[PDB]
């Protein structure tokens, strides 16, 4: 084990740049804020004595802008119709509450949503019926591209008026691929008798229709939900109430903080304008990097956070929430403990029917990169979406390569008797920053773009590599000693 | 997670 | 689960009504609403075959002899008239509750 | 539909054996396989099962640790670490609805002394 003495100052140091960089930020934001108000509308609230929140983002700005309006008295109702029919009909409560999911989904997309969504599912199971899981993912896919082709597109924007209406129906399609996907395949891979009859048509609907995650919520394993609605066992509603109590302040406390840090500091114009990247001194940079992944954590944080409470009111376990991301320190943790029910569909839907390691290296090479050509596939397959699906999958290949040439027999001998454990503790936490410094900038380019993780490349480690990338890496050593320190808890 | 990509 | 049966040996004459009662330790009901008890026959020196599937149902080997009524806990199964090719041992399995057990065996003898 | 087991098995207590399960006359993959033993003063315990779709075994309590199935789609085999057990070790098909055991094997008489 380390001294606790130098790695307080490792935490200090970690603390330390990550507070200087967003006073930075704040400052460039605060000398550029005329300019980008001129640019981006910026929207004006009384919530932080008039300081402008930045309204650049989409998932935010609309998200939210659905919640003030639909989503969260919708929300209220199924948790009130859960709880009514947990009191009142225990038995026939998955029913009742597939009912309101369909009612919510009609009030809220009007038929066209509703339709769509039941055909989906429809088509699904009666492809699923043939018991084949080569062709129902051939299925899944069809259905999945059906979004993205021009004609669906320009036909669900003549169904709807406000066009984010159209928006919501993209996503909730989206989200229903993965739900009957996951079931079809379930069902598929059924082979015992007492599972026969968990998987049918109403289970089905049920599942599909189940409006916590209807529209964005995390991928809910069939398993836990089939499980959760047949337990017939109450859940003390006097704790329930504490339970909704808790998670609502916590809610409203991550809802303040992201809305503090979009207050603060202008990320998103800050990265729409790519000109004004280039002008700002490095020191912003990192600060514009390390705010971007907090903020989207937070984000996500607040958007999941309604559906795991919905959960937890009705019984069900929901996938735990993301890790901070300042804790990460490597491509397999990220994808490991940030979005967890997307891991879980992933690695059961995706990555062991095509073969995991059992069909050795170059195998699981193959194995990920097509779990991760999906991944991006279901996000959109953009351009800068399959850059950074590439380079994330050469990051997590170069990782898994590099643990299991260290973990020989005979080298792991050589480095044991070479030098003490402290001093592989040190090589492992570098070798962790450089492997750190790239999955930041891999999460930019999802994030900002390509053009975005362009400029990062070329400001941060070509054009000032003597010194400015040895700084970074300093840095992100340090911070990788906090992470990997903290990593053994949920070890 | 999240269908929203590729906005701004 | 442990499950019981009575009684351990059962010796009834050839063309005579034998009745074997299996007792669980709790409810076999399955959250499906249906309960997977059934009822193994494995005459000597074999692989046991299966006879009733569900409580009262019956399985294509099995004739109409073969009737067993059971209740939410404690199952029954009844030979009518035994035609001395049903001798054996009865195993009662429970499929419900992982781990699946089956029963202690009723093995019937020519008294 | 069949279902054929390797035989007759004798193998030292510190050595390990392997049975075999071949199942003809039907699609294999389509019905999973259940491994149970019949010691000789006892009655059946169901040891596990293999989902033959996908090869994903789940393991009574018991027998963990020392019993493994694996496939060879259409034989199915188990490996174990050998012990004063001496069961006869059973192999049954599965059917998808309303009953657990259709068809049995005969059944490897295993000797360990
Ligand atoms: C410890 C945490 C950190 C975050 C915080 O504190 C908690 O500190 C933040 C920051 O410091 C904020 C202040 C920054 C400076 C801001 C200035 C002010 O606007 C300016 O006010 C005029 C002078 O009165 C200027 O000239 C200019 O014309 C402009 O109008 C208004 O935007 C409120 C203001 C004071 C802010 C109030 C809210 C905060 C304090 C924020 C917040 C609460
Ligand atoms: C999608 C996200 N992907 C991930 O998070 C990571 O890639 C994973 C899937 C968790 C890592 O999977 P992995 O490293 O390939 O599995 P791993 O621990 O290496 O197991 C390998 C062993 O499993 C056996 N099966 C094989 O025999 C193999 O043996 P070796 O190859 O080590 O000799
Ligand atoms: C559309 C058209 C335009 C597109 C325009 C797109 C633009 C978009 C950007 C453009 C860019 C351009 C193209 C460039 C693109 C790249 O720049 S290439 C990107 C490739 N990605 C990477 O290289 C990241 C991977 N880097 C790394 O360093 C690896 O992750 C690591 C850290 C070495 C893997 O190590 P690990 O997974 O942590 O293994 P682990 O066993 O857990 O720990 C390390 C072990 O080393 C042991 N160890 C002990 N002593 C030692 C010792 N002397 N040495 C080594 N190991 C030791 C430790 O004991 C430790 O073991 P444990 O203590 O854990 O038991
Ligand atoms: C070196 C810097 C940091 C470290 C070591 C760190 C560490 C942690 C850890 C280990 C957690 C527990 C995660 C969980 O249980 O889900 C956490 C929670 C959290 N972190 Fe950080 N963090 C850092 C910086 C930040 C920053 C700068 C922000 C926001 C601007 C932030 C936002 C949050 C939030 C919102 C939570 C949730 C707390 C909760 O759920 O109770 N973190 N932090
Ligand atoms: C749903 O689509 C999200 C899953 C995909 C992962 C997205 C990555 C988010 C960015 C995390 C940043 C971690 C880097 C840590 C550096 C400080």
């Amino acid at each position: 084990m380390l001294p606790r003495w130098e790695l307080a100052l490792y935490l200090l140091a970690s603390l330390g740049f990550h507070f200087y960089s967003f006073y930075e930020v704040y400052k460039v934001s605060r000398e550029h804020e005329e300019e980008l108000d001129q640019e981006f509308e910026l929207e004006t609230d009384t919530l932080f004595g008039g300081l402008k929140k930045d309204a650049t983002d989409f998932e935010w700005s609309f998200w939210m802008e659905w919640g003030k309006q639909w989503l969260v008295w919708l929300l209220l109702g199924h948790m009130v119709v859960s709880q009514m029919a947990t009191l009142l009909a225990r038995k026939h409560r998955p029913w009742i509450l597939m009912l309101y999911g369909m009612w919510a989904c009609w009030c809220v997309l009007g038929t066209p949503g509703v339709a769509m969504v039941l055909l989906h599912t429809t088509i699904s199971f009666c492809v699923a019926q043939f018991r084949s899981q080569l062709l129902t993912w051939l299925c899944s896919l069809l259905l999945l591209s059906t979004l993205r082709l021009q004609g669906v597109e320009e036909v669900k924007r003549r169904w709807y008026k406000t066009e984010n209406e159209y928006y919501l129906l993209q996503f909730t399609l989206t989200v229903r691929c993965l739900y009957y996907t996951s079931f079809s395949l379930e069902l598929c891979w059924q082979q015992l008798p007492a599972a026969s009859t968990s998987y049918s048509f109403p289970w089905m609907l049920a599942y599909v229709f189940y409006y916590p995650v209807l529209h964005n919520g995390p991928i809910l394993s069939f398993s836990e939900f089939i499980k959760q609605m047949q337990q017939q066992e109450h859940d003390s509603l006097k704790a329930s109430l504490c339970v909704l109590a808790l998670g609502l302040g916590r809610l409203l406390c991550w809802w303040w903080l992201a809305e503090l840090m979009a207050h603060l500091m202008y990320m998103h114009a800050i990265y729409s304008s790519i000109p004004l990247l280039e002008t700002v001194s490095c020191w912003t940079l990192g600060g514009l990097a390390l705010a971007q992944v907090l903020f989207f954590y937070v984000k996500y944080l607040v958007l999941f956070g309604v559906p795991a409470l919905l959960m937890r009111l009705d019984g069900l376990t929901p996938p735990a929430l993301p890790r901070c991301v300042s804790t990460m320190f490597s491509f397999t943790g990220m994808w490991r403990y940030f979005d967890v029910g997307l891991h879980n569909f992933l690695i059961r839907y995706v990555y062991i029917p095509v073969g995991g390691s059992q069909h050795g290296l170059l195998g699981t090479l193959f194995s990920t990169a097509m779990t991760f050509a999906f991944v991006s596939y279901w996000h959109g397959g953009y351009d800068y979406l399959w850059c950074w699906a590439a380079l994330n999958w050469l990051g997590v290949t170069v990782e898994n390569g590099v643990r299991r040439l260290v973990e020989t027999p005979c080298i792991q001998d050589s480095l044991a008797r070479y030098f003490s454990p402290q001093a592989r503790r040190r090589f492992h936490a570098a070798l962790a920053s450089c492997s750190t410094s790239m999955l930041i900038l891999s999460n930019l380019v999802f994030l900002g773009g390509n053009e975005v993780g362009k400029t990062y490349w070329n400001r941060i480690f070509i054009q000032g590599w003597p010194w400015v990338t040895l700084s970074v890496l300093g840095f992100l050593y340090c911070y990788s000693h906090v992470g990997i320190a903290w990593a053994q808890t949920y070890a | 997670c999240g269908p929203g990509r590729g906005f701004g | 689960v442990l499950m019981t049966q009575t009684p351990l040996s059962l010796p009834v004459s050839l063309g005579d009504q034998v009745s074997i009662s299996c007792r669980s330790s709790q409810s076999i009901v399955h959250s499906n609403g249906n309960t997977y008890l059934e009822w193994y026959l494995q005459k000597p020196g074999q692989s046991p075959k299966l006879l009733i599937y569900r409580v009262s149902n019956r399985f294509s080997g099995v004739p109409d002899r073969f009737s067993g009524s059971g209740s939410g806990t404690d199952f029954t199964l009844k030979i009518s008239r035994v035609e001395a090719e049903d001798l054996g041992v009865y195993y009662c399995f429970q499929g419900s509750h992982v781990p699946w057990t089956f029963g202690g065996g009723t093995k019937l003898e020519i008294k | 539909i069949q279902l054929v087991q390797s035989g007759p098995e004798l193998k030292k207590p510190g050595e390990t054996v392997k049975i075999s399960c071949k199942a003809s006359g039907y699609t294999f993959t389509n019905y999973g396989m259940n491994w149970v033993r019949q010691a000789p003063g006892k009655g059946l315990k169901w040891m596990g099962w293999i989902n033959t779709y996908t090869g994903e075994p789940t393991y009574a309590d018991d027998f963990k640790g020392r019993f493994a199935f694996s496939l060879e789609t259409a034989y199915l085999q188990i490996n174990n670490l050998k012990d004063e057990d001496m069961a006869t070790y059973f192999c049954a098909r599965v059917w998808n609805y309303d009953y657990y055991f259709d068809y049995w094997g005969q059944g490897t008489t295993l000797t360990v002394s």
